[PDB]
């Protein structure tokens, strides 16, 4: 099935040729292209007033990469290298070593958010939970290096976000 | 229990426009000429 | 005290930059369309005092939004040297931060610093445009901290 | 008729702001004199209002405090203000709010949301936190020879 | 105080010029859905001063490649004439009565096209003398319907004086009168004041900034002044000669309101068209007039010069 | 040397050189130049400011992220030097101003200034402070930039016994005040010589020269307690050399004898100017010094780098004052400025 979008001729009854003339001279699909726009200023404008109000996410927004950890304390990541392994842009470096309880632990665990890609296949492939895109987004920063996360760093965020990561994962783990 | 997943209400969605509803309005060719020079007239008495 | 009036010609100076920052019309790739999200009426740039306008001369801050390639990086060092002074640069997305996607690519200039002197980092891939209007405001804040006739008192 | 209703209820914009000096300082604020329910407070200062009338987008907003963190935000504020708990209520991620929801507590979880850093010297400054890999032989003290 | 009068006619039009950009931004922002500018301040009543600050404390750069002089003289020529052009309208009482009121707006709107001119060849750029080619050809096409249109309507003024106009319309807007002229009139101080759909001297979209685009700073936004002042100016000159309006001679006041209205409608209805139509293309907006508004206008400047013998109206040249 | 400090890579941005090195006064001409090499190879700056961090921004972009670290300082604090020099091996010391401030004299900038430097680095444990002075320091000079110059390398000296003090002639480059200042003395009038500047000879050096020799003494072992004098390799009469300067500008060139007294006076009326002074006594005076030649100090052919003529690279300076008529002109257009043989 198609259609022929221009296969219109305009009819030449004398009717017909007076109201395109009419059209020409005096201007009629102008005058309705301005009634358009003026319909419209006297409709209510879509602008939200940020940073006062913030237009709306999902609980599966991809945001600030953060590492989570258990309830008891101890982090979720286990040094399993998934995510590093995985990661499309290779922005994840790990260094692991045996701690002095004897847990497997990262000694390295650094996210370069310069590199990143916001994909979040890193925190599908982790097992434990352990990596995640937070919710945030407003982190930028006045020099490239502060964009280069540490272990320290991505805790401290995990530390921060917590209250929000849960109830995230919470309201979307049925899903995946 | 049942599954649950996002699906069309059972009776299925309301019917979508898609054809262009571009609406006729304004007076005749006829009329627009009239009005114009009964307007000329008036102006020039 | 001369203290006092250079503080307040100072707050005037930052606030008139600060709040008329005209962009550049410069989008490279994907994170140019976040770019026209925050231009949207939704976002809508035009209520903060920021109105996008093209020919360099006339306008302070580039947001370089897109991967920056070696094929076009002499094209933006030389459009950034037209930019008359003070200027500002807004590094969109994580190709034009540091790389990106294609960091390991052979044709790729590795961050946008390496060729102009980026002002403000914005991350994403490409970022909401929430997160891009947030970074023109930490400029807008960025210029409003600005001390140039305090540190000309100072000489 | 809605002329005069239109009239009127700009006076109830001015009353419900405490008053002319209130309106004023909303205005120059947040750049609204809209009128809300207030829908709660957290312990920095900003305060959380929700209109469900308003089309969706403008349904809830923030009024950021005065200060927060040793810092003037009277007139600089910025996204970074906002709590995580009630970034998820004020994005539209949910509709509970933590007045009525409250996020589950822990002992790791933070107790001061800090805002954006970058600048402050507060800064984040990236290093290596790993050790040596490679040890030195730490020449011997006697000098024997 | 003639002094007085002459700045009265200068620092309030520069005012009105500013919160002209303030209007422009927020009309056409919400035609398109948006709130325009609205941070600086109550409903953005501060961006005017702001980007005037700005604009005269940003750096005024000077190419390598420039003529200095003209680079420097365009400018001038084009604020300073656009500011004159205001001197002889009858705003209840004009402030210069020239018996040649319209003849000589006429030669300075000639005149105006040398600030682009000059403005344009001297910066030394493609795109520059590209956007100085377009402006002749736009201004002469329309010149010659603006002449011709202005003496067709003046037929039944009597005489050039800005004045008499009022005294013309003292029972009936001539646009009762000339309806057809005016709305060819009124595309003409579309294109005369360079706006849209016929800005194509600037052409944003396929000449970047058109003769602009080498000037930054003070003498852009001069060249600004220059051109909003002409827009302001041009939808005046509309109101005085087709929508007149009644002049009490011991209340000056209400005939400034009303002038003033029509002025700031006439405006609105250029931002208006602004912000509903694509662009035209260079020849079109030429074979637009010299096929479609020249045939037609100088019929009409026939029909116009037999009226009043035919119908025993001639006008009063005193 | 340090776990880090050992040398590592290629020469390259992201090359481990072990030249962690503070420049004082960094934001400005050589200051900017020296740090680009020290960014080329692979060197951790810690650049201190006290300007506008705006003014800083062309600062940015020539070394490895992480490597350059800006810090704000003051020339009459003692602790904020000690913050900028704790962790570095060299102190290169680039702190000067061709007029006097309100709030700073040629002393405050030239002996005050750098008695603080030395003394910090020498308290903190630095192995290495390059000092800069002028080739024409004289304690009996009359423009008091020349003879605090003086006290100020005695000063250093003394205190940094080991400091490496090179003494360049005149710098020329692309933002040198030497060319551009003749070039610019087009707008008032003719050019004033006085006594026609025909007994003043000046030997000017490139600034990339002067640069590399600074990162060469850094690199070169032998370089400590030196006093080396960077030169160019050509002697000049002032008078040709203006000749030359304008015939590379091609702006027409309009010699007037002026009366020492009267350029004195013209002096002071700039130095009224409450911002950048174009002209001051000390310039004016300056500019009619002869370069003092000092064969007993040792030069930049010892450190290894060979002097470039003026003429190669004064088209670089030049061009920008060309009018559009000969702004395309090739760089043998121009006949080299007859040189007196030294
Ligand atoms: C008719 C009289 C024309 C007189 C004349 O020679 O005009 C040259 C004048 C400048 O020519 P140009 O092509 O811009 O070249 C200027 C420099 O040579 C080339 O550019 P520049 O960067 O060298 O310009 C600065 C230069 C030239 O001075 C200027 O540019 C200042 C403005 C012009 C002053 C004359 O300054 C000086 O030469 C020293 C001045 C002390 O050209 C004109 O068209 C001026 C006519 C003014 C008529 C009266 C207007 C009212
Ligand atoms: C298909 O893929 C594609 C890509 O793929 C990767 C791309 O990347 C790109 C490229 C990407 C882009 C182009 C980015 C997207 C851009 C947009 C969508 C554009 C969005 C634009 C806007 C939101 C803004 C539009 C502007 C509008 C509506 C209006 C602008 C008008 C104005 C007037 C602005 C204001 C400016 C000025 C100069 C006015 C201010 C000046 C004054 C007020 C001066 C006042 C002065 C005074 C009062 C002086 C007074 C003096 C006095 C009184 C006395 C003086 C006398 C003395 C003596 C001193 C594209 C296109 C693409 O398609
Ligand atoms: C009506 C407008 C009223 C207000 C006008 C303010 C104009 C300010 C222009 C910029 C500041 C220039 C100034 O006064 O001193 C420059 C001072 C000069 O002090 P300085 O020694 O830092 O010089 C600046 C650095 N260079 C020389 C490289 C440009 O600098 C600054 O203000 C910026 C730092
Ligand atoms: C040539 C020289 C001419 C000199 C003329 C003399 C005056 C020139 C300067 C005028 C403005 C000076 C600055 C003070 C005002 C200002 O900009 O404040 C910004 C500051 C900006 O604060 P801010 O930076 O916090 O604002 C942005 C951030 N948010 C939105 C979150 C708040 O605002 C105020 O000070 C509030 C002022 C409110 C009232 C403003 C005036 C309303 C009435 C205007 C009537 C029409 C006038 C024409
Ligand atoms: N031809 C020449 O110019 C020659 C110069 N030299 C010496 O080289 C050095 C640098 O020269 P150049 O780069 O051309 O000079 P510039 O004037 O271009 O730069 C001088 C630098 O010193 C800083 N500075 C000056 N005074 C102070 C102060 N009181 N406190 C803190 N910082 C200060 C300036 O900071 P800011 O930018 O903020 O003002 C700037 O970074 C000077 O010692 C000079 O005498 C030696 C031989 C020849
Ligand atoms: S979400 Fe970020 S960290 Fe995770 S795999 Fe994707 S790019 Fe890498
Ligand atoms: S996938 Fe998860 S558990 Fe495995 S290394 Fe990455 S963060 Fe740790
Ligand atoms: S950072 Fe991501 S969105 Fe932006 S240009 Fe690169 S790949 Fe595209």
């Amino acid at each position: 099935t198609y259609k022929f979008v221009n296969m219109r001729e305009p009819s030449m009854d004398m009717k017909s040729v007076t109201d395109r003339a009419a059209q020409t001279l005096l201007w009629t699909e102008l005058v309705r292209g301005l009634g358009m726009t003026l319909s419209y200023l006297f409709r209510e404008p879509a602008t939200i007033n940020y940073p006062f109000e913030k237009g709306p996410l999902s609980p599966r927004f991809r945001g600030e990469h953060a590492l989570r950890r258990y309830p008891s304390g101890e982090e979720r990541c286990i040094a399993c290298k998934l995510c590093e392994a995985v990661c499309p842009a290779q922005a994840i470096t790990i260094e692991a070593e045996p701690r002095a309880d004897g847990s497997r632990r990262t000694t390295r665990y650094d996210i370069d958010m310069t590199k990143c890609i916001y994909c979040g296949f890193c925190q599908e492939a982790c097992p434990v939970d352990a990596i995640v895109e937070g919710p945030n987004f407003e982190f930028s920063t006045e020099t490239h290096e502060e964009l280069l996360y540490n272990k320290e760093k991505l805790l401290n965020n995990g530390d921060k976000w917590e209250a929000e990561i849960a109830a995230n994962i919470q309201a979307d783990y049925l899903y995946r | 229990s049942k599954v649950k997943q996002d699906m069309p209400p059972p009776g299925g969605y309301g019917p979508i426009d898609y054809k262009r509803n571009l609406p006729r309005r304004g007076l005749s060719g006829y009329s627009m000429f009239a009005v114009g020079i009964g307007t000329l007239l008036f102006g020039y008495w | 005290r001369g203290e006092y009036v250079v503080a307040k010609l100072d707050d005037l100076v930052n606030w008139a930059r600060r709040s008329s920052l005209w962009p550049m019309t410069f989008g490279l790739a994907c994170c140019a369309v976040e770019m026209m999200h925050m231009a949207a009426p939704r976002y809508d740039m035009d209520r903060f005092g920021v109105v996008f306008r093209a020919s360099p001369r006339q306008s302070d801050v580039m947001i370089v939004a897109g991967t920056l390639t070696n094929k076009m990086a002499p094209a933006l060092r030389k459009v950034y040297d037209q930019m008359p002074e003070p200027r500002y640069v807004v590094s969109m997305g994580s190709c034009a931060n540091g790389g990106g996607y294609y960091h390991y690519s052979y044709s790729v200039v590795r961050g946008c610093d390496r060729i102009v002197p980026v002002d403000i980092y914005v991350p994403g891939c490409p970022p909401t445009a929430e997160a891009l209007l947030y970074g023109i405001l930490q400029l807008q804040r960025k210029i409003k901290r600005e001390k140039r006739l305090r540190i000309w008192y100072r000489r | 008729m809605e002329l005069v209703q239109v009239l009127r209820r700009g006076l109830q914009q001015v009353s419900g702001h405490g008053g002319l000096r209130g309106y004023l300082r909303v205005l120059f604020r947040a750049n609204d004199v809209r009128v809300g329910t207030l829908v709660g407070e957290d312990k920095y200062g900003n305060k959380y209002y929700e209109d469900n009338k308003q089309f969706f987008g403008r349904h809830r907003w923030v009024i950021y405090t005065t200060e927060m963190n040793g810092r003037d935000t009277f007139w600089d504020v910025d996204g970074s203000m906002v709590p995580p708990e009630w970034h998820r209520w004020l994005h539209c991620m949910t509709d509970d709010p933590p007045t009525t929801k409250p996020p589950t507590a822990r002992k790791y979880i933070w107790t001061n949301h800090k805002f954006n850093v970058s600048g402050t010297p507060q800064q984040y400054v990236p290093y290596s936190t790993t050790r040596k890999k490679i040890q030195e032989w730490v020449p011997p003290s006697t000098p024997y020879k | 105080m003639f002094m007085i009068n002459i700045l009265s006619l200068i620092i309030p039009i520069l005012l009105a010029v500013a919160f002209l950009t303030l209007v422009e931004r927020k009309v056409l922002g919400y035609m398109q859905l948006r709130k325009g500018p609205n941070v600086v301040g109550p409903y953005g009543l501060l961006q005017p001063i702001a980007d005037a600050l700005k604009l005269v404390t940003k750096e005024p750069l000077r190419p390598g490649t420039s003529s200095i002089s003209m680079f420097i003289i365009a400018p001038i020529l084009g604020l300073s004439l656009a500011l004159t052009m205001w001197v002889p309208l009858p705003m209840p009482y004009p402030l210069i009565n020239m018996n040649l009121g319209v003849l000589f707006m006429l030669a300075m709107s000639s005149l105006a096209v040398y600030s682009i001119l000059w403005s344009g060849w001297a910066s030394n750029s493609k795109y520059a003398l590209i956007g100085a080619l377009r402006a002749v050809a736009q201004t002469i096409s329309y010149e010659v319907t603006l002449a011709i249109i202005l003496l067709s309507v003046l037929l039944m003024n009597g005489s050039y004086t800005l004045s008499t106009l009022i005294t013309t319309q003292e029972h009936i807007w001539m646009i009762f009168t000339s309806w057809p002229l005016a709305m060819m009139w009124f595309i003409s101080t579309l294109a005369e004041t360079n706006r849209a759909p016929f800005d194509l001297t600037e052409g944003e979209s396929e000449l970047v900034s058109g003769f602009n685009v080498e000037y930054a700073a003070g003498p852009f936004a001069m060249f600004f002044m220059a051109e909003y002042a002409n827009i302001i100016m041009m939808n005046a000159f509309t109101a005085i000669l087709f929508l007149g309006a009644s002049h009490d001679p011991h209340t000056p006041e209400l005939y400034t309101i009303n002038f003033v209205l029509k002025t700031l409608a006439l405006t609105i209805t250029f931002l208006w068209i602004r912000a509903s139509y694509p662009r035209f293309r260079y020849d079109q907006l030429m074979h637009l007039l010299w096929k479609s508004f020249l045939p037609l206008t100088l019929a009409l400047c026939m029909w116009h010069i037999s009226l009043p013998i035919m119908t025993a109206s001639i006008p009063p040249q005193s | 040397l340090h776990h880090a400090l050992i040398p590592h890579g290629k020469g390259g941005r992201s090359s481990v050189s072990g030249i962690v090195a503070t420049v004082f006064g960094a934001t400005g001409f050589l200051g900017r130049y020296v740090v680009n090499h020290l960014g080329r190879m692979g060197s951790q700056v810690i650049v201190p400011y006290r300007c506008e961090p705006y003014d800083t921004m062309h600062l940015r972009p020539m070394g490895d992220l992480g490597q350059i670290i800006f810090m704000e300082w003051n020339g009459k604090d003692k602790d904020s030097i000690r913050k900028v020099v704790e962790h570095s091996n060299v102190v290169i010391n680039l702190v000067g101003r061709e007029w006097e401030t309100k709030n700073f004299d040629f002393e405050d900038v030239f002996v005050k200034i750098p008695h603080a430097i030395a003394q910090v680095s020498k308290e903190a444990g630095v192995e290495k402070l390059i000092h800069i002075s002028h080739l024409n320091a004289d304690i009996k000079s009359p423009s008091r930039y020349l003879r605090s110059k003086a006290v100020g390398e005695k000063e250093v000296r003394a205190a940094f016994p080991e400091a490496t003090i090179i003494k360049p002639s005149d710098i020329f480059g692309r933002e040198d005040r030497f060319l551009n200042y003749f070039a610019s003395m087009r707008w008032f009038g003719g050019v004033p010589l006085i006594s026609l500047g025909k007994e003043t000879v000046k030997q000017p050096v490139y600034i990339v020269d002067v640069s590399k020799g600074i990162i060469n003494a850094i690199k070169d072992p032998d370089a400590k307690g030196k006093t080396f004098a960077f030169v160019g390799p050509n002697r000049y009469l002032l008078f040709d050399l203006v000749q030359y300067i304008f015939a590379v500008a091609y702006r027409p060139f309009l010699p007037y004898p002026l009366p020492h007294f009267a350029y004195r006076w013209v002096g002071r009326l700039f130095e009224v100017s409450p911002f950048e002074p174009w002209t001051t006594r000390d310039k004016v005076e300056r500019v009619h010094m002869s370069d003092m030649t000092l064969p007993h100090l040792p030069g930049l052919e010892d450190l290894g780098i060979q002097a470039t003529p003026l003429e190669l690279k004064a088209i670089e300076v030049l061009r920008r004052h060309r009018t559009y008529r000969w702004l395309t002109s090739e760089m043998e257009d121009v006949k080299p400025a007859k040189t007196v043989n030294i």
